[PDB]
């Protein structure tokens, strides 16, 4: 499922901000 | 006739912003007057304290950039935006700046505490709102986002992650290291990577839509549990985000469907809150005919989740981070920089 694919993912946690 | 109340009110809100705007509040504390408890966060950049202000009890969240730090990361001239824009702003939903100042070291500004936390964690650990709940929230950010753009603000990082539920559990916007005052285009690569319009990804120039398009985002995030476009690296975002393709989960109403087609719209003479009729194409959408947007603004709305109060200064609700100490040193750093400030 798109749930379980997202909470493997290494992006579930706070995301920083990005910039040049 | 509801339009032009909506007019009278932004009328009068821009004349209150510019007073501040051309004359803003500086100096108006000092460290010492504050006892540090706890780090409670880091934004984009620098770190975030809760701490008690001495003379009155009250405590606050108090923001440190470190000068140096700042310049090495090219974000001088956001930083001083920054400050500036939330001194002289004023909104239920953003949060409140109390003092600001700085040291030989450091810059510092500090804002009102809220306890209950951002809506990141309590997303993520419920897994995802109901469609009523996520519309009472997205509900406060279009109107938010009414409020700053007319005043020629475009806010640039909107997430989970910036927006602090307060004691009511209604929002408070609560990171303005990217916020700008802009009439016309502006170019820099900046927010965060699921929440970048196709616009910002492709090096293009843009306006606040790209506000809108953020809201979008929010309001998937909000409504599924995850954001409509992710990975495990950023480029597989970007690519995923400039493809024009999205995917619904299929408990998602077909008129949220239809708002959030209309907000994430590579097109942007297509997308919501940047046509002719700007703001009121979202407002007037069927997703939202249930809110009632006076009631909203008022806090009158039950709200449907209100953070557990473990008292004025309790850091549960937040994470643990790593202490640095506060280091003054006895030279001033960037003096001219930042004089400003
Ligand atoms: O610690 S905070 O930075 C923070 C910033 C500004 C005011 C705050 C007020 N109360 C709590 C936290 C606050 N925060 C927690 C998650 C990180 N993103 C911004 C919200």
């Amino acid at each position: 499922t798109t749930y379980a694919d997202f909470i493997a993912s290494g992006r579930t946690g706070r995301r920083n901000a990005i910039h040049d | 006739s509801e339009q032009e109340s909506v007019k009278e009110f932004l009328a009068k809100a821009k004349e209150d912003f510019l007073k501040k705007w051309e004359n803003p509040a500086q100096n108006t504390a000092h460290l010492d007057q504050f006892e540090r408890i706890k780090t409670i966060g880091t934004g984009s950049f620098g770190r975030v304290m809760l701490v008690k202000h001495m003379e009155t009890g009250n405590h606050y969240a108090m923001k440190i950039l470190d000068k140096q730090k700042v310049v090495k990361l090219k974000q001088i001239e956001h930083t001083l935006n920054e400050k500036r824009i939330l001194q002289a702003v004023n909104f239920p939903f953003l949060v409140k700046l109390e003092f600001s100042f700085k040291d030989n070291s450091n810059l510092y500004m500090v804002m009102e505490y809220m306890p209950g936390g951002d809506m990141f964690s309590h997303l993520r650990r419920i897994g995802r709102f109901s469609e009523p709940h996520a519309r009472f929230y997205a509900a406060q950010i279009v109107l938010t986002f009414e409020y700053l753009h007319s005043l020629d603000l475009i806010y640039r990082d909107l997430k989970p992650e910036n927006l602090l539920i307060d004691q009511q559990g209604y929002i408070k916007v609560a990171d303005f290291g990217f916020a700008k005052r802009v009439k016309g285009r502006t170019w820099t690569l900046c927010g965060t990577p699921e929440y970048l319009a196709p616009e910002i990804i492709l090096s293009k120039g843009y306006n606040k839509a790209v506000d809108w398009w953020a809201l979008g985002v929010l309001i998937y995030e909000m409504a599924a549990g995850y954001p409509p476009f992710f990975a495990d690296q950023p480029i597989q975002i970007y690519e995923k985000i400039v493809s024009g393709k999205v995917r619904f989960p299929s408990h998602f109403s077909s008129d949220l469907k239809d708002l959030l087609r209309n907000l994430l719209q590579v097109d942007l003479t297509k997308r919501f809150g940047n046509l002719k009729n700007g703001v009121n194409d979202i407002k007037n959408h069927k997703w939202f005919a249930t809110t009632d947007w006076i009631a909203i603004y008022q806090r009158k709305v039950e709200a449907p989740f209100i953070p557990k109060f473990k008292g004025p200064g309790d850091t549960s609700n937040f994470d643990d981070y790593e202490e640095e100490e506060i280091r003054v040193s006895i030279n001033e750093k960037c003096g001219k920089e930042f004089s400003e400030f």
